[PDB]
């Protein structure tokens, strides 16, 4: 039952900060590892993330990645650092340059091996691992690049560990390099192949939910990282607490693919709005509903009702009725039944646990997929011909020794994933 | 992870002194060399004295005697300072050979001495300017030895561009050709700075009546350092000197990137002046804070790399590359689809007391590879002609042993580098 | 059974400002919060009006709005201010300058929004809304102009609960601004198809009343604005507290309103004397039924026996015979039957509670429907065509945005207002 | 919700010094910048110390060397003290141009750097005279750039109208002329004020023997801070910046609102006076008590604004609007019917130490657009009409680049101005 996460580059070291701080929160694990909780449950399935370091304090299963010093430094120094043991922090000293072919083609491969030792490592530890973890961007360097070249690595060493990933997708707003939508495709091109999942999140979106829905002034990464990290904890939180329906993320992979290669998924998250409004509010499961089904709170950068719906996901936290959830995520497909496909009758699952997030009484993770994340796909691609075709910047990559044709056939699995998304669509 | 710093003629050298005393000023470093605190670029001996992984080097003694006589004299290791008698003339005959040729041995020991000292080379930096002697024609001596016995080691320099405002050699199309083409034989990546852009840049934005020299060092400086400290000290999104060879250069020739640097700012427009990691990369991509007299609007891009320091968030970052793609006028080339690396670290900014730019929360370098080089090429072939059309001043050469051939040769081989640029401009 | 009330402008934040004191008296609610009341009942309806705080602290229910920083201060810097919360403080910062293109057109939009969010929260708060009250000027900007919008909004996502609003009538003697009739005609051509009934109070008469009858020589807002509030307190008393008949507001407007378009009232209140005429006094049913019926204690600028009465309503606090209010006020019919329309047999309606004002033994809160009204629209329409005929000022407007045809169209609208209670007149 | 405040020339400056020295009155604010307390017009540094947000501008030395020399200048930040070394002659040619060209771009950036310091400029407020050089030349210029960066903020001028009697240019008509043209072109609202008007309330309501300047700014700062810092201070009824732009101007050109304002009585006449809501208000709509030489009995009226100081309550005010309703003689123009806007707050009125007006409970601003302003127009119109007729001095200004046409041109935009406030003025 056990998972081992492994945070690559800034983005995946700042989420994951994020998130860690949460999984101890949700257990009563202080800052210097030592558990202060309130119930025996927070105790009983510690060990999905925790080892349990003499003196009953834990540390958790995960490995601290990246090529900057500084990064991992400065997240060591944060609360949570001290959680962290020293065996974990794995870092060179020299970025690459936002370049995959340094991170996963050359540079990133010579941390990466001293990565995998450390993770056997923590496998062996394990009594039964369920899967792992990771979190890094689709447009870095390390977080694309080395990152990708560890998970080509552990899938191999664990064939039937659910691999799944959490991961920034770049966006028309946001990009930073020029050579970012050069990086997503490569990666892409990997993920595709090698994962069994991806989540796709896109600050855009993030922002506007921060600002729209949370009436933000200044959203920072602090607490972009953070809604990301509710998401993150949603998806194990049956796993970690008794509860009636769904527990297993494989159970989750089986009920969410339908076809191998797809495997996108849409993040949104329910309640989510600021305080304001929050004395006005009265949660019940057809409010959870509707702040989940709406476009509004995903996370991902996509619209689903511009596409259809092949599976969806939700995941109840906090007691409600079997009736009250089942009826009503029946009636989301009823009431908007145009947006999903008609292959699947049902097409929605519902998890059901009894442990609410802390501040909560209830709560609901959205997992989607839908045929309207090509868009995404579309964002990069378009962006990447038009680099390639010029072969702008190309040569920093030529120069660490890639190949025009692997950026060629990167782009051409691109293309196959947005044709599949329409074969589906319609 | 380590580097060597290689100065010469005093274009590298006075460049140099600013670089040191930034890297000084980024660890705390004191003139004696005491300091607690960078590893390198520093040694560190038994004393707790530091001392700069670097080799200065001028065929007259002069501006050496200059180091030795300020307070970094106390730095530096005797044995990095090396001196000649005579300078070369601004002339690559004497630079690279008939003066030159007697010191380099030395020169060369003692940057084994130091590739000795270090245990994980990663390479070094050389700082020169085009048109003087030994800054440039040594410096093709140097090159030529330096890659037979370290190879593979990186090999940046960063060249000083002449201007046709400057212009202190009549010569300097004649020297500049020689070294431009042994540059291209044994450099992995140049960096050619034009001073007449810098002044510019001081004039405007930092608001300076009158720049020297010190100044524009210094603006040099910390942009050097913000490509190699900033590497040395993690960050976020580290970005490797190899990784840079591996993403910049697309064809073994294409080895030409620029840079553009913001905020340059004065202290006293900056106040009031907050820039957004967007805000400053979109004054990386204005025409008027490029370091370089060309057009990068006439260019096309091919790569672009660009660096943060301080206050960054990878997602902001996301942002301004999109509004770069679509603000821009950043015509890329089809050989390349997406070329843009971001390497993100933590390290602020760092400040030179004394200094004439404002303290900044974030800083951003922009590396790139563009068509609009060719322009500045095109440049200096037309100056060679008209010297070489009459045959002015050749006799300089010529009596020192060159072969009129060779001018005509390295010329050539200029053209057809702009050739090669024109070439992968071209989008196919 | 919950009302949300919104204080907009000056005189909302004012007149309100005497509300909430006058509804915390009625139940023993201190400027803290605290309850220290003398009766079960002063809590058994506490919710209509507010909720309950930690430690027995109530907070109103209502939102405070403006665009000018100093009066919301000053409201807050008074007794009551510290029972608000923070969270119904909505402001910016510049006023309207009396402009309902600014307040309702453009700027005040700015603000609804946030508004409306928290009046969503509350409305979420509370079990079941009875309804809405707001408190505005006809004549000013945001009192007008943002109100408006705020109607239009809540309306919009509460049809089926009362809207309904108190506010300053301008009057010939009072009239601050040259475009004061522009303001009043654009909110009246809107609240005349977005709300369910409005009051019609007047500067001037309330001035006549303090001298007149309570013999004040120097008549100032902080009482003017009680006498308002006392008969806003009026209307859900039995709301509020037992008592024998109608209770709700929705029977009242069911009894108040014999066409939709007709939805305009004339408040009025006795006892209402001077305290050296009090030593005289014995109050009766008679006695109230006096002074409820005449003119001179009309709150609104407008003689009721100058036009005819479609609709009659009076309210009694405290322990009255059956028989004697409705004998009374049957005589009232009886008596000025010249005064009434003949339509409706029976138009004096009654409603009865057992809950007296503090201070007094019995109270009786007048609220009319009558023809007489359209003299008040009169004076507004006149003065607005003087100014729209030579657009003096409107440019003003038109800086904004607004159009020619958009006043012509508000201004056809109030003709039609006269010309119905014409047609009901006679 | 700040502000920056804009002094050119004496006129602005001294005005100016009165202003920020109503403003240390108000906050308790000492000249060294140390107050322990006005964020709209201060901003704070660390040392606890504030400072005033605005720019002085004097082509001429002299006066900015006089605030140098005050007791504020601690006060002052010395980038906000710029000057030139020459005036403009009194003449636009050189105000707007010829040597006013070489410092405005000084100015607007230290007017950016203020602009960044503030987080939400709502606007900015300008003081000068209509017939100086730098007061208007140089003022036409700097508008000329504010409303290409800024744009949309309020562009609220205070401008000194020539008087008859005083008159210190031949071609004050002229540089008047050229001056409002731009203003029409830039500004938000104009405020101009006679200080011949000024001077009989001094002379009779604060019966001073002799006014001078230095008493003519003070009423004049003080009613500029009853109408800003009045609103930034909280009252009852805030009225903002534009809210006054929304009420005040029916058309884009009728942005020419007066000021008259009451109490203005000398200590002793108040004694003995204790003037009501209503009393002040009916000062407010005589004539004598108005600040620009014109009579408001003549035009009509289109819009008004009373701000209120001190102790006044709504439903005074509400009975004041009545009584000037029914007693006057305010014929309002039929494009607007009831144009009365109020704005009340509770800050209470303040005294100048060593001043000249009484201590009062309340206080009543006065802003006014009526027809009557086309007067004052019609004065100046003829003025212009005989220098130029005659010619005089007219090389004064073409030796300096100007081109005839250019006066005729602005002449008949003055023209049409009268003519659109006659226009609206027709009732319809
Ligand atoms: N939601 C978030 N996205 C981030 C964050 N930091 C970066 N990013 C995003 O990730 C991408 C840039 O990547 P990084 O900081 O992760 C690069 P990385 O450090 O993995 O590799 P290098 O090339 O060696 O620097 C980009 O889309 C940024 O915009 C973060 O903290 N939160
Ligand atoms: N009975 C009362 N009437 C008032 C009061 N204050 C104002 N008014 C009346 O209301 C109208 C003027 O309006 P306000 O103060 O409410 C304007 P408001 O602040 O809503 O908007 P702005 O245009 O943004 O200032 C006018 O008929 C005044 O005469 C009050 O306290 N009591
Ligand atoms: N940025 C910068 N450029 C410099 C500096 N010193 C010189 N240069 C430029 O570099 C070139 C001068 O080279 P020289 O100083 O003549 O010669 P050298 O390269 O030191 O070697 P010799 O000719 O043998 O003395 C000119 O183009 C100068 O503008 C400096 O300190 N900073
Ligand atoms: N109220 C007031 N008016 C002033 C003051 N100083 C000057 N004025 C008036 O403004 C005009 C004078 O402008 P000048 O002082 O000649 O010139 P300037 O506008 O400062 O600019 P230059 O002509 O270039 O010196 C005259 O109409 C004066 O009556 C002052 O302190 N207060
Ligand atoms: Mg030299
Ligand atoms: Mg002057
Ligand atoms: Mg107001």
């Amino acid at each position: 039952r056990e998972i081992v996460h492994i945070q690559a580059g800034q983005c995946g070291n700042q989420i994951g900060a994020k998130f860690w701080e949460v999984i101890s929160d949700e257990h009563g694990i202080d800052p210097t590892g030592s558990y202060h909780g309130d119930s025996d449950l927070q105790l009983e399935r510690i060990n999905v993330y925790y080892n349990e370091a003499a003196g009953n304090k834990y540390v958790p299963r995960a490995i601290l990645v990246d090529l900057e010093p500084g990064t991992m430094d400065s997240v060591r120094s944060g609360p949570f650092g001290q959680i962290f043991r020293p065996d974990n922090f794995v870092f060179g000293q020299s970025g690459a340059g936002n370049n995959w072919a340094k991170g996963h083609y050359t540079e990133g491969a010579e941390l990466v091996d001293s990565v995998l030792d450390v993770v056997r490592k923590e496998s062996e530890s394990c009594d039964c691992l369920q899967g792992f973890q990771l979190t890094h961007s689709l447009g870095g360097g390390t977080g694309s690049g080395m990152g990708t070249l560890l998970i080509s690595k552990i899938r191999e060493e664990y064939p039937d560990r659910i691999m799944n990933t959490f991961s920034v997708v770049p966006s028309p707003k946001v990009s930073d390099t020029v050579v970012e939508p050069y990086n997503a495709t490569l990666s892409v091109h990997q993920l595709v192949e090698n994962t069994d999942e991806t989540y796709c999140i896109d600050n855009e979106a993030l922002y506007d939910i921060c600002f729209r829905t949370l009436k933000l002034t200044t959203p920072t990464y602090g607490d972009l990282n953070h809604l990301v990290s509710a998401t993150m904890s949603g998806v194990t939180t049956c796993l970690r607490f008794p509860g009636q329906l769904n527990a297993d993320l494989r159970k989750l992979a089986v009920n969410m693919v339908p076809f191998p290669r797809l495997h996108f998924f849409m993040p949104g998250f329910a309640p989510l709005t600021s305080r304001g409004s929050q004395q006005y509010r009265a949660l019940t499961v057809p409010e959870l509903t509707q702040q989940m089904f709406d476009a509004k709170n995903m996370m991902a950068a996509c619209d689903p009702r511009h596409g259809r719906y092949l599976t969806v996901a939700a995941v109840f936290r906090g007691r409600m009725s079997m009736k009250e959830v089942d009826e009503q995520m029946l009636n989301v497909q009823n009431k908007n039944s145009s947006y999903f496909v008609e292959w699947i009758p049902n097409n929605v699952k519902t998890a059901v646990c009894d442990i609410p997030p802390r501040g909560l009484k209830m709560s609901a993770t959205f997992i989607g997929n839908s045929t309207a994340i090509q868009e995404l796909f579309k964002r990069i691609s378009e962006q990447f011909t038009a680099m390639f075709r010029r072969k702008a910047f190309l040569h920093w990559y030529t120069g660490e020794g890639m190949d025009e044709m692997e950026f060629t056939e990167a782009e051409s699995n691109m293309n196959d994933l947005v044709s599949e998304y329409q074969q589906y669509q319609d | 992870r380590e580097c060597i710093s290689i100065h010469v003629g005093q274009a590298g050298v006075q460049i140099g002194n600013a670089c040191w005393e930034l890297y000084c000023l980024e660890h705390g470093i004191q003139p004696d060399g005491q300091m607690p605190s960078f590893n390198t670029f520093f040694s560190e001996t038994g004393a707790g004295k530091h001392v700069p992984r670097a080799v200065f080097v001028d065929l007259e003694p002069t501006v050496i005697d200059e180091v030795r006589t300020g307070t970094y004299r106390q730095l530096f290791h005797p044995e990095q300072l090396i001196t000649g008698k005579e300078d070369a003339a601004n002339n690559y005959a004497r630079g690279h050979y008939t003066i030159g040729k007697e010191i380099i041995d030395l020169v060369l020991d003692r940057i084994r001495k130091l590739a000795d000292q270090c245990t994980g080379l990663q390479g070094f930096s050389v700082f020169h300017s085009f048109g003087g002697g030994t800054g440039s024609g040594f410096t093709s001596l140097l090159m030529e030895r330096l890659s037979v016995d370290y190879g593979k080691k990186s090999k940046l320099e960063f060249s000083i561009y002449p201007a046709p405002q400057v212009s202190t050699a009549v010569v300097e199309p004649y020297n500049s050709i020689l070294t431009t083409h042994t540059t291209l034989e044994h450099s992995d990546c140049a960096f050619m700075v034009d001073n007449e852009a810098i002044y510019d840049i001081c004039r405007r934005n930092l608001d300076i009546e009158r720049p020297t020299y010190t100044n524009l060092n210094r603006l040099i400086g910390q942009i050097v350092s913000s490509i190699t400290a900033s590497l040395r000290f993690d960050g976020a999104l580290n970005v490797d000197l190899t990784e840079f060879q591996t993403n910049l250069v697309p064809y073994p020739r294409g080895h030409f990137p620029l840079a553009t640097y913001a905020p340059v700012i004065s202290a006293e427009k900056a106040y009031h002046e907050q820039l957004s990691v967007a805000e400053i990369t979109n004054a990386c991509f204005e025409p008027a804070n490029q370091m370089v007299k060309c057009d990068p609007r006439h260019g096309k891009y091919m790569a672009c790399c660009l660096l943060y320091r301080g206050d960054v968030v990878p997602k902001d970052v996301n942002a301004a590359i999109a509004t770069i793609k679509t603000k821009r006028t950043i015509q890329f080339v089809d050989w390349c689809p997406t070329g843009f690396k971001v390497g993100i670290n933590y390290e602020p900014p760092t400040v030179v007391p004394g200094g004439d730019l404002a303290k900044v929360q974030r800083a951003v370098c922009m590396l790139s590879n563009t068509t609009a080089i060719a322009e500045a090429w095109a440049r200096l072939d037309h100056k060679f002609d008209l010297m070489y059309a009459k045959r002015a001043f050749v006799h300089w050469y010529v009596g020192e042993g060159m072969e009129e051939g060779e001018f005509s040769e390295a010329r050539e081989d200029m053209a057809a580098l702009e050739k090669d640029y024109e070439e992968v401009g071209v989008d196919s």
